[PDB]
């Protein structure tokens, strides 16, 4: 199971506590010795301590370092906002899984960008709505097929067999 | 199946909505498509992805490439069948039907034949009067879609053929190239 140090949940726990105590009122930058210290989990083992400091707080995609201390700051980088034509023309992963984990807020609420995004190639699909927001773009519905619902509704046989032959017999 | 993939491009643009179409786009590459990979890549809901997959399974698409890990396939042999049954239903209605021409008095909701109100037909008013009450009848008891549906059903899939011509030709080429 890859690499494990001491007790599982130290990361998903250190970040959460740090978040929690900061929300609670203790609002100042910390250190890895400092969370350990304040929870007296200091005896996590130097190896784990080190692995947590160098890697756990490096593999975190949203952790904020000015230098010594680690902060929240979900916005860790400057979002590219618009002009994602590179991701739109990246036709190697079907749009590369567009998600709202950094979209919205920035310098703009998605909608304003989207309308232009709607105006442009950019395509927005809130099928899961608030839970999942995604962007993929190209070949919009070519035709509608009047009564496509009815043609799909008429054919609801599924498993039944002996139908392919009845096709040719009706065309003969 | 190069001209079949080109057809796949035309059917997913003429039939399905985007939720289906995005999944169908992945089906483009018939090399290897894991359930875990397709879930993570699409970021669709697992229950919902299972619904779409189950729907595609209903189309006969996937050939359960079980390891368990599954690779998805495409088996739409009903394409040349749906058309036969759709065209049947189009022609059935477009053709003709008997017209129930009869009179009906809106006040007493009594029912009359064209014959019933003919004896009633009142020559002083040039129209048809109900029996026990002189309130005027209804012009037609029932109307059967026939010649108006005739026009829009002669412009049904026949008018969605030109935008289907791209795929009609490319599939005829699949059906012909692969012999």
């Amino acid at each position: 199971s890859g690499s494990s140090g001491y007790k599982f949940g130290v990361l998903a726990k250190i970040v959460n506590y740090m978040k929690t105590r900061h929300q609670r009122g203790d609002t100042h930058p910390l250190t890895l010795d400092e969370i350990l210290d304040e929870t007296q989990h200091l005896d996590i083992g130097l190896k784990q301590k080190q692995w947590l400091m160098t890697e756990a707080l490096v593999n975190n995609p949203k952790i904020e370092v000015i230098d010594g201390k680690y902060a929240f700051k979900p916005k860790y980088n400057v979002r590219d906002k618009k002009a994602l034509l590179r991701l739109l023309d990246q036709h190697d992963q079907r749009g590369l899984g567009g998600i709202l984990l950094e979209d919205i807020e920035e310098a703009l609420p998605n909608s304003q960008k989207a309308v232009k995004a709607l105006g442009d190639q950019i395509l927005f699909v809130n099928r899961p709505d608030k839970k999942k927001i995604l962007f993929f773009n190209d070949k919009s519905c070519q035709f509608s097929v009047d009564e496509e619902f009815q043609k799909l509704w008429r054919s609801v046989t599924v498993d039944s067999m002996d139908e392919e032959k009845i096709e040719e017999y009706l065309k003969r | 199946p190069a001209a079949l993939k080109r057809l796949a491009k035309y059917v997913i643009r003429g039939f399905y909505g985007i939720e289906h179409a995005l999944a169908l786009d992945i089906l483009i590459r018939n090399s290897c498509v894991k359930e875990e990979d397709m879930l993570e890549l699409l970021k669709f809901d697992r229950k919902q992805l299972r619904s779409v997959l189950n729907n595609l399974k209903g189309d006969k698409f996937i050939k359960c490439r079980m390891r368990y890990f599954i690779n998805y396939r495409t088996l739409v042999n009903v394409v040349k069948y749906k058309l036969d049954h759709m065209r049947r239903r189009i022609e059935t209605d477009e053709r003709d039907s008997t017209n129930r021409a009869s009179f009906k008095c809106p006040v007493c909701s009594s029912t009359f034949t064209d014959l019933e109100a003919n004896q009633l037909f009142d020559p002083m008013t040039g129209t048809f009067r109900c029996t026990f009450c002189h309130t005027e009848v209804e012009e037609d008891e029932s109307a059967m879609p026939k010649k108006d549906a005739r026009t829009l059903l002669a412009r049904f899939n026949e008018q969605i053929e030109p935008i289907y011509a791209l795929l009609r030709e490319t599939e005829d080429v699949n059906l012909a190239y692969e012999i």
